[PDB]
C-alpha cells in the first residue's frame, strides 16, 4: 500500500474528528424495549409537526406553479375554441 | 403473534436458515393454492371454464 | 388544438374486466370471433394471433382445429420442386384478406386498414375509443362540416374524416349462443376479443399480479417493523454533557 | 484480525457495505443510491434474459419484441419489467439528484462524486434512448431520426456523422442492428462508472440532512442501514409491481404498438416522460444550432452548481430562502415537463420559454445571488457590531 | 466560498448604518429563527462547512473545552435530528448565545491566507 | 504528495502500471498476462463492431457473417482478427499458465491468484465456444450439440438440463440467439475476474525466474517493463498480422464454411486446436459419464498443484529431476493434442489412453513423488551427518 | 483505509525485505554508454550457452515423444493399407 491522499475522513478510532471529552451516552438493548416503542398517540402530534415546519415552502412554489398551470391552460382552450378563433388569427400570427 | 405461541416450537432463537427454505417451500404451495382459488371464484361466469360449461357443440 | 383535431373523448364505459381482479368475459370474447370472423375480416389481418392460442379462452381444440383448416396455407415443394397448399394447422397464424399492401388499398379507395392483432394497446383509450369509434358513427357529417369522396365522419376519429364506413348495422352477425345481435353489442365484443388479442397474458398477468404485490407488501411492512428493532438502541440513545476542570 | 478484513475479496464486500462508517442521522434520502444500484441489476439481467429471444434486423424487430410478448415463458414478465423499470430507475435516480442539490452534496470535497454521476445520468439517458429504438415501434424511428439528428447541428462535418451514425440513407437496417449492440455495451459501462462513482463516494463518506460533519457520531452500515435500506426496497418493488401488473402501459406511448414507418411521422409526438423537460427546453428555442446547444447545456450546467452556490453552509436544511428556490426549480423542473407534453400552441411555448429562462437562471443568478444575501443574514442576524 | 472576510465587509456596513440596520437585522433576526437551528442545540458556527483549509487551522486554533462544546452540540444535533424531533424547548440554544465563537480564528486565517498569497506573487518594479 | 498518487483514480493506475515495484529479474515470461489483457481487449473492441452487423437468427447467422465478409468496410479484418485473436489470446495463454507451473507460482502465498486464474481459463473456453457456435457452419452446430449433451451426463435430470438449455427438440434457433446473447454477457465476466485475478497479484506482486524473494531488489514498472511489455507487445501483433492477411484459416476448419445441417454430421470431426487435448482427454474414456467427468477433472486437477508439489523451494529452474517431466507434461499434453486429430483408429486410441494416464500422473504423482525426493538430493547433497 | 491484511510485499522504504548493509552499488547514465552496449562478438558465445545449459532437458523429452509419435503413426498407415488388413482384422476386433 503506497500513500494515500488525505480527506476529511478516516476509520474508527482514527475517524478524524475532534477529541471527545464530557459527554456520556446510554443505551438499551432492543430486545428489552416495547415492541412498539411509541406508535400511535403522541407519535403522531408530530406527523403534523413534520409537515407544518415545511408545507409552506413546498405549497406555496407548487401554487405558484399549479395556478400558472391552470391559466394558460384555459387560456389555450378558448383560442381553439369558436368563441376563441377571434384572438387566435391575432395572437398566433 | 404471541410469546406462548412462538416461543412452543422455536424457544428463545430464530428462525433457522433450512427451517425457513421449508416454510418458503409450503407456504408456496399453500399461497397459490388460495390465491388461484379465490380469484377463479371472484370471476365465477366469466372463466371460460365456465362457459365451457353451458356451451354445447 | 380544436375538439375537431383531437377528436371527442370517449366515455368510460364499465367493461367486464375493468379493476385489478377481473379476468376477461371468455363468453364475451367468443362473441367478438364471430363479430370479427363474419365482419372485418374482409379488411382486417390478425396477424399476431395464432390458432392455438384460441384454444382454451374462446373455443376448444377441434373448434379451433375446424375453423384452422378451412383455409390453404402454403407447404414444401413435391419431391420435383413445385408448390402446394394443404391445411391449416393449430400452428398457425390467423391470415389476412389481402396477399398485400397493395391489393389492401386497391379494396378501400387507397386506405390500408390497420392490422386489428395490435390495436387496442395502438391507441389512446383503447377499449372505450374503440367501442366508441364503433358505435359513434352518427347520421351525418354536423353543419359545415364538408366531406371528402369516400370517408365518413366520426367525432371520435381525430378530424372525423374516417376512411373506413360504418359496418355495424343490427343483427347483420348470427349469434350463434342466441344474444341480441345488436350493434352496442355486436361492438362490445369484438371490443373484449380485440383486448385479448392485443393483451392474452390478461387474467394471468392480475393473477400473478395479486400474489406479487400481496407478498410484497407483507415484505414492505415486516421490513419496516424489523428495522426500527435494529435502530431501537440508537433511536432511544440518550447523551449528556459535563464540561470538565480545565487541565490538558 | 478478522477474516472479512483480512481477505483481498471480502475486505471490499466488509469496508463498503458491512462496515462503513456512515453519519447517525441520514434519513430515507439517501436510500437512493442503493435503489439506484438495484435498478441497474433488474435492467441488466431482464435485458439479457431477453435479448435471447430478441431479433435487431429491421424486419423482425418489432415482431420478435411481440414474440417476447405473446410467447417466451414469462417473456411479457421480460418486458413489462424491463420497461416500467427503466422508469422507476429515472424517477429513483431524479430524487437521488434532488436530495444532491437540496442538501448540496454536489458541493466540496464531493465535486468529483458528483461530476461523475453527471457522467452517469448522461451515459443513463444514452442507454435508455436505444433500448428503445429497439422496439422499432413509431415513437422509436422518430426517436432515432431526431437524436441521429441532433448532430447536424455540427458546423461543416455534421451531415456526414450523422449519415455515417445511419449506416445509410435513413434510419435504416443497419441502425436498429447498432442501436442494439450499442445498447448491449453501455450498460457494462454505467456499471463501470458506478464503480468510481462509488468510489469516490468512499473517501469522504456520506453527507447528512445537517451539512456538519459526521466524525463525531458514526454508526457501521450493518446492521442498521443494510436494514433500512430494505425498506426502500421492498416499497420500491411493490409500486414497480403494481405498474408491471396492473398499469404495463400506464407509462408508455401507445404510438409504440405501432410498426416504425420511415414516410409517416404521427402527430403525437410526446417523448419518454423522463425526457420531457429537455424537449421542452429543447423546442423552446426558435433556432436549430442553439436549440441543441440549450438542450445538452441543461444538463452540463448542472457543473458548475459548486461555484454558484456561494454559501458558507452545506445543505437548505437551514435555509428558507433556499429551501424556497428550490422547490422552484423543482416545480419550474415538472412545468417544463408538462409543456413537453403539450403541442407547440399558445401560450405553452411562451410558457415553456419562461422556464427555461427559471431554469437556467436557477444555477446560474438565484443560487449565488440567494447564498450570498443568506450569509449576510447569518452574520447580522446576530452579532452586535 | 463566499469568504468570512467579505461576509464582514459587507455584514459591518449594514451594521454601522442606522439607516440600513434599521431596514436589514429586524429580517436577519426574523431569518435566523425560520432556519430552526437553534432548535437542535446548535449555534451558527458550529454549521459552517469545516471542510477546507482555514478551518482546519481555525479549529487546530479552537480552545480546548470550547472544541468539547462544539462538539457536544453536533452529537446533540445529529442524535436529535435522527429520533425526528426537536429538542426539549429550554435545551434549545437562546438567541445570547448564538454568539460568534469561531469567527474570529476564520477571519484570523483567513486573513493571514490572502497575506501568504500576495506575498507569494509579490512583483518588482525596478 | 505527487497527483497520480493523490488522486483516487490515478492512484490505481500509478500502483498497478507505474509505480508498481517488480522483481528486477523476471524475463519476458512474465509479458504474457500483459499480452493477455491485450487480447480480451482485442476481442471485445472487434467483437462489438462486427456484432453492429450480426444476426443471431439460425436463418441469417450463418450468412450475416458472409455478410460482415463480403460487405462491411474492413469487415473481413473484423472477422478473421477476431477469430485468430482468439487463437493467440489461447496460444499465449497456455504460455502464461506454463509459465506458472515451470516457476510454480501457483505456489503459496499466490494461490488464490492461480486458483481464479483456473476460472478465468474456463470462462474463456465457455466464451469463444459461444463465439463458435454463433458462425453456424458445420462444427458450430454439432460443436454446439455435444456440449450441450455433456449435461446428459448428469444423474436423472440431465436430459432435461439439455432440452432446457435447447429451449427445444434440437440445437435449433432459440438456441443460436441464447448463445449470442451469453457469448456477450460472458468476456465482461472474464474482465471482471482478471480484476480480482489482478487484485491477487497486486497484494504480493511477481515471482521471479528464481523463486526467491523479491523484497531486496524491487525497480518500478515504469519505465522498464511498460518497455519491455512493449516489446512483446509489437512481436504479438506482427505474427497475428501474418496470419490474419496471408493465412486466415491456417487455424480453422473449412468444415464451418459449410452451413450447419442438423441431420449430417461430417466425417472429419476435428475440434478447434487449443480445445484438442481435452477431445483426445474425452474419447480415451470408453464411458460417457466418465469421459465427461475426466474431461472436466483435466482442468480441475489444476487446483491440486500447490498441495502436491512438496518442495521446499518455487521452481523448476534449479530442478532437474522436476524441468524434465516438466517438458515430458508439455510434450505430452501437445501429443494428446495431435491425438485429438487423429481418427479413433489403431494405436492412436491406446495412445491417446496413455498420455492422459501421463497427464493427471503428473500432478498427481511424478510431481509429488520427485519433489519429495528431490528435497533430500539437497540435503544429502551437501552435509556432513 | 481499514486495517490491511499482513503480506510478504509492502511498497518502497518498507518493502518487506531484510535490513541491508554493506552491498555499495553503482550505474552509469544509458546516455553514457555505447549504443549498442555489447551486440554480436562476445554477446552472442551465449546465444549457444544459453542454449547448451537447457536443450538437453526439451531434446530428449521432445525425443521421447517425437519417436513415440512417428511410430504409432507408421503402424497406423500399415494396418490401413492392402499390406495391412491382416493384422488389422485381429488387432481391431
Ligand atoms: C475466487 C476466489 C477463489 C479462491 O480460491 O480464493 C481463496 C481465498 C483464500 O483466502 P486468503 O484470504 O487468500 O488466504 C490468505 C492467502 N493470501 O478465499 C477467498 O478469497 C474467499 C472470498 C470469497 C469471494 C467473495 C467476493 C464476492
Ligand atoms: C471522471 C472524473 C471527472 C472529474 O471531474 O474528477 C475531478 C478529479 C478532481 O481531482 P481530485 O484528486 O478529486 O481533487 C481532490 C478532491 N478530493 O480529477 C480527476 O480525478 C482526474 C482523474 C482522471 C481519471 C483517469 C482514470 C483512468
Ligand atoms: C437533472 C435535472 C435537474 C435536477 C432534476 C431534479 C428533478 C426533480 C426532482 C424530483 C422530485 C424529487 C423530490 C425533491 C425533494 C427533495 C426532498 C428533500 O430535499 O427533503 C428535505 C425537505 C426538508 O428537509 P428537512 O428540512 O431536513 O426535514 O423535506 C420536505 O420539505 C418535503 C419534501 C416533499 C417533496
Ligand atoms: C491447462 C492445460 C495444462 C497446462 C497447459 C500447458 C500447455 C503447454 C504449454 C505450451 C508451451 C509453452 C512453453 C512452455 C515452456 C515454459 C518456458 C520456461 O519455463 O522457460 C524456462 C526454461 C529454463 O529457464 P531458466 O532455467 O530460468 O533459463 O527455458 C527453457 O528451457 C527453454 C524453453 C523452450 C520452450
Ligand atoms: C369489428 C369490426 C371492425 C373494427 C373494430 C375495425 C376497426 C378499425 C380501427 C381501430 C381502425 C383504425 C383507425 C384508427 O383508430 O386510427 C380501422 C380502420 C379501417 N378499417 Fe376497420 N374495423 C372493422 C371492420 C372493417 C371492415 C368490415 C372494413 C371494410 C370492409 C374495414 C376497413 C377499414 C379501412 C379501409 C380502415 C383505414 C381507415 C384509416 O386509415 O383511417 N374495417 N378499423
Ligand atoms: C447509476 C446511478 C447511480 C448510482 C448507482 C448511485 C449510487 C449512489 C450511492 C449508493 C450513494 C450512497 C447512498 C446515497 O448517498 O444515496 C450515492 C450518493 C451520491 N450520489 Fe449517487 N448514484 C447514482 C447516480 C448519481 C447521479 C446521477 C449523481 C449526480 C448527477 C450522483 C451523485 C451523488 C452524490 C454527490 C452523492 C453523495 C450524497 C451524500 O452526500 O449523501 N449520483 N450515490
Ligand atoms: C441501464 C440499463 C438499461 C436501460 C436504462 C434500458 C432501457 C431500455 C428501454 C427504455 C427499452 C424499451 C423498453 C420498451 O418500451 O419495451 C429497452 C429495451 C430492450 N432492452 Fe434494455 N435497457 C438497459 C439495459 C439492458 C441490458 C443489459 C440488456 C441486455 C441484453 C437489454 C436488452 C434490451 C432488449 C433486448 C430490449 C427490447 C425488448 C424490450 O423493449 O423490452 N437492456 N431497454
Ligand atoms: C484473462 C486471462 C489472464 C490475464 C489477463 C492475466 C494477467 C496476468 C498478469 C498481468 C500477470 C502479471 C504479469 C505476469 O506475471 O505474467 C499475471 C500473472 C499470473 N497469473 Fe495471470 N492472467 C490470465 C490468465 C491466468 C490463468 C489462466 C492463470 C492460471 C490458471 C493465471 C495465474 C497467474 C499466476 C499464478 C500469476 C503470477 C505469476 C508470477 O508470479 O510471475 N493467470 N497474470
Ligand atoms: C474473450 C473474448 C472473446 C472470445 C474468446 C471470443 C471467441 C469467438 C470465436 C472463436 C468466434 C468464432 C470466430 C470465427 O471462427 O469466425 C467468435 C465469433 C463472434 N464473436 Fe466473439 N469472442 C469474444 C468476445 C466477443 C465480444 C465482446 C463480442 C461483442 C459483440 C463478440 C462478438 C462476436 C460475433 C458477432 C461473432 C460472429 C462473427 C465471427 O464469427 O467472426 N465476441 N467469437
Ligand atoms: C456511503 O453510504 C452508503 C454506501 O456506501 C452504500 C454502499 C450503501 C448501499 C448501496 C449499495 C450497496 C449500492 C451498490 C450498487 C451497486 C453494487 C451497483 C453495481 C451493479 C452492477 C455493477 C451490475 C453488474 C451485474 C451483473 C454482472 C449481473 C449480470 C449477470 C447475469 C445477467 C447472469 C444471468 C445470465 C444467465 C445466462 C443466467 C448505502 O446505503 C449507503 O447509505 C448510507
Ligand atoms: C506484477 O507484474 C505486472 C503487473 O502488475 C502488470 C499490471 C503488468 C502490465 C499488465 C497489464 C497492465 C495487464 C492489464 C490487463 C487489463 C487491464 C485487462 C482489462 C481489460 C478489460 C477489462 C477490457 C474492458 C474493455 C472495454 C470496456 C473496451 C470496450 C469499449 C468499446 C468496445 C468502445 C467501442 C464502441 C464504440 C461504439 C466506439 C506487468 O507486465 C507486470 O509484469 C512485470
Ligand atoms: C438474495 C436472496 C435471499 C433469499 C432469502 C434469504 C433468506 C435468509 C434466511 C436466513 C436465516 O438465517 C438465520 O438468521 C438467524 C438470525 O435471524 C440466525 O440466528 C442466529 O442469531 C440469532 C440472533 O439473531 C440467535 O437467536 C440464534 O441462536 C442464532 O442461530 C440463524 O443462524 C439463521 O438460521
Ligand atoms: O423529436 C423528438 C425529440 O426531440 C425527442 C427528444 C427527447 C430528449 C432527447 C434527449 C437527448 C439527449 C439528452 Cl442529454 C437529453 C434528452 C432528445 C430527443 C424524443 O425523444 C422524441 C421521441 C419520439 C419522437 C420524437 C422525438
Ligand atoms: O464432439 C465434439 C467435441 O467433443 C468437442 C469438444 C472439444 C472440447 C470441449 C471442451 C468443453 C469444456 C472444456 Cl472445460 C474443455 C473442452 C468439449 C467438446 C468439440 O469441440 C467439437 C467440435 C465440433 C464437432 C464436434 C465436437
Amino acid at each position: 500500500g503506497p500513500p494515500s491522499g488525505k480527506t476529511y475522513m478516516g476509520w474508527w478510532g482514527h475517524m478524524g474528528g475532534p477529541k471527545q471529552k464530557g459527554i456520556t451516552s446510554y443505551a438499551v438493548s432492543p430486545y428489552a424495549q416495547k415492541p412498539l416503542q411509541g406508535i400511535f398517540h403522541n407519535a403522531v402530534f408530530n406527523s403534523f409537526r413534520r409537515f407544518k415546519s415545511q408545507f409552506l415552502y413546498v405549497l406555496i412554489p407548487a401554487g405558484i406553479y399549479w395556478y400558472w398551470w391552470k391559466n394558460g391552460n384555459e387560456y389555450n382552450e378558448f383560442l381553439y375554441s369558436k368563441a376563441g378563433r377571434e384572438e387566435l388569427e391575432r395572437v398566433n400570427v | 403473534s404471541f410469546s406462548s405461541l412462538y416461543k412452543t416450537f422455536f424457544k428463545r432463537n430464530a428462525v433457522f436458515v433450512g427451517t425457513i427454505f421449508a416454510g418458503a417451500f409450503v407456504f408456496q404451495t399453500v399461497f397459490d393454492t388460495a390465491i388461484t382459488s379465490w380469484y377463479e371464484n371472484h370471476n365465477k361466469g366469466k372463466l371460460w371454464k365456465d362457459v365451457k360449461a353451458r356451451i354445447a357443440a | 388544438m380544436t375538439a375537431a383535431e383531437h377528436g371527442l373523448h370517449a366515455p368510460a364505459y364499465a367493461w367486464s374486466h375493468n379493476g385489478p381482479f377481473e379476468t376477461f368475459d371468455h363468453a364475451s370474447i367468443r362473441r367478438g370471433y364471430q363479430v370479427y370472423r363474419e365482419v372485418c375480416a374482409a379488411c382486417h389481418s390478425l396477424d399476431r394471433v395464432a390458432w392455438r392460442t384460441l384454444v382454451g379462452v374462446s373455443h376448444t381444440n377441434e373448434e379451433v382445429r375446424n375453423m384452422a383448416e378451412e383455409f390453404e396455407y402454403d407447404d414444401e415443394p413435391d419431391e420435383q420442386g413445385n408448390p402446394k397448399k394443404r391445411p391449416g394447422k393449430l400452428s398457425d397464424y390467423i391470415p389476412g384478406p389481402y396477399p398485400n399492401e397493395q391489393a389492401a388499398r386497391a379494396a378501400n379507395q387507397g386506405a390500408l386498414p390497420p392490422d386489428l392483432s395490435l390495436i387496442v394497446k395502438a391507441r389512446h383509450g383503447g377499449c372505450d375509443y374503440i367501442f366508441s369509434l364503433l358505435t359513434g358513427y352518427p347520421d351525418e357529417p354536423p353543419a359545415g362540416v364538408a366531406l371528402p369522396p369516400g370517408s365518413n365522419y366520426n367525432p371520435y376519429f381525430p378530424g372525423g374524416s374516417i376512411a373506413m364506413a360504418r359496418v355495424l348495422f343490427d343483427d347483420m352477425v348470427e349469434y350463434e349462443d342466441g344474444t341480441p345481435a345488436t350493434t352496442s353489442q355486436m361492438a362490445k365484443d369484438v371490443t373484449t376479443f380485440l383486448n385479448w388479442c392485443a393483451e392474452p397474458e390478461h387474467d394471468e398477468r392480475k393473477r400473478l399480479g395479486l400474489k406479487t404485490v400481496i407478498i410484497l407488501s407483507s415484505l414492505y411492512l415486516l421490513s419496516i417493523w424489523v428495522k426500527k428493532f435494529k435502530w431501537a438502541g440508537i433511536k432511544t440513545r440518550k447523551f449528556v454533557f459535563n464540561p470538565p476542570k480545565p487541565r490538558k | 484480525m478478522a477474516f472479512r478484513k483480512s481477505n483481498v475479496y471480502l475486505s471490499l464486500v466488509n469496508s463498503y457495505i458491512i462496515d462503513s462508517p456512515q453519519p447517525s442521522s441520514i434519513n430515507y434520502w439517501w436510500n437512493m443510491g442503493s435503489l439506484l444500484g438495484l435498478c441497474l441489476v433488474i435492467q441488466i439481467v431482464t435485458g439479457i434474459f431477453m435479448a435471447m429471444h430478441y431479433s435487431s434486423n429491421i424486419e423482425l424487430a418489432f415482431s420478435s419484441v411481440e414474440h417476447i410478448m405473446r410467447d417466451v415463458h414469462n417473456g411479457y414478465i421480460l418486458r413489462y419489467l424491463h420497461a416500467n423499470g427503466a422508469s422507476f430507475f429515472f424517477m429513483v435516480m431524479f430524487m437521488h439528484m434532488a436530495k444532491g442539490l437540496y442538501y448540496g452534496s454536489y458541493r466540496s470535497p464531493r465535486v468529483t462524486l458528483w461530476n461523475v454521476g453527471v457522467i452517469i445520468f448522461i451515459l443513463t439517458i444514452a442507454t435508455a434512448f436505444l433500448g428503445y429504438c429497439c422496439v422499432y415501434g413509431q415513437m422509436s424511428h422518430w426517436g432515432a431520426t431526431v437524436i441521429t439528428n441532433l448532430f447536424s447541428a455540427i458546423p461543416f462535418v455534421g451531415n456526414d456523422i450523422v449519415s455515417w451514425l445511419w449506416g445509410g440513407f435513413s434510419v435504416s437496417n443497419p441502425t436498429i442492428q447498432r442501436f442494439f449492440a450499442l445498447h448491449y455495451l453501455v450498460p457494462f459501462i454505467i456499471a463501470a462508472m458506478v464503480i468510481m462513482h462509488l468510489m469516490a463516494l468512499h473517501i469522504h463518506g456520506s453527507s447528512n440532512p445537517l451539512g456538519i460533519t459526521g466524525n463525531l457520531d458514526r454508526i457501521p452500515m450493518h446492521s442498521y442501514f443494510i436494514f433500512k435500506d430494505l425498506v426502500t426496497v421492498f416499497l420500491f418493488m411493490l409500486i414497480l409491481a403494481l405498474f408491471v401488473f396492473y398499469s404495463p402501459n400506464t407509462l408508455g406511448h401507445p404510438d409504440n404498438y405501432i410498426p416504425g414507418n420511415p414516410l409517416v411521422t404521427p402527430a403525437s409526438i410526446v417523448p419518454e416522460w423522463y425526457l420531457l423537460p429537455f424537449y421542452a427546453i429543447l423546442r423552446s428555442i426558435p433556432d436549430k444550432l442553439l436549440g441543441v446547444i440549450t438542450m445538452f447545456a441543461a444538463i452540463l450546467v448542472l457543473l458548475v452548481l459548486p461555484f454558484t452556490d456561494r454559501s458558507v453552509v452545506r445543505g437548505n436544511t437551514f435555509k428558507v430562502l433556499s429551501k424556497f428556490f428550490f422547490f422552484i426549480f423543482v416545480f419550474n423542473f415538472v412545468l417544463l415537463g408538462q409543456i413537453g407534453a403539450c403541442h407547440v400552441e399558445v401560450p405553452y411555448v411562451l410558457m415553456g420559454q419562461i422556464a427555461t429562462f427559471i431554469y437556467f437562471a436557477y444555477f446560474l443568478i438565484i443560487v449565488p445571488v440567494i447564498s450570498t444575501i443568506e450569509n449576510v443574514l447569518f452574520y447580522i442576524g446576530r452579532v452586535n457590531k | 466560498p463566499q469568504s468570512f472576510t467579505s461576509i464582514a465587509r459587507i455584514g459591518d456596513y449594514i451594521l454601522k448604518s442606522p439607516v440600513l440596520s434599521k431596514l436589514c437585522v429586524p429580517v436577519a433576526n426574523q431569518f435566523i429563527n425560520l432556519a430552526g437551528y437553534k432548535k437542535l442545540g446548535l449555534k451558527f458556527d458550529d454549521l459552517i462547512a469545516e471542510e477546507n483549509p482555514i478551518m482546519q487551522t481555525a479549529l487546530r486554533r479552537l480552545p480546548e473545552d470550547e472544541s468539547y462544546a462544539r462538539a457536544y452540540r453536533i452529537i446533540r444535533a445529529h442524535q436529535t435530528e435522527l429520533t425526528h424531533h426537536l429538542l426539549p424547548r429550554n435545551e434549545w440554544i437562546k438567541a445570547q448565545e448564538d454568539v460568534p465563537y469561531l469567527l474570529p480564528y476564520i477571519l484570523e486565517a483567513e486573513a493571514a491566507a490572502k497575506e501568504k498569497d500576495e506575498l507569494d506573487n509579490i512583483e518588482v518594479s525596478k
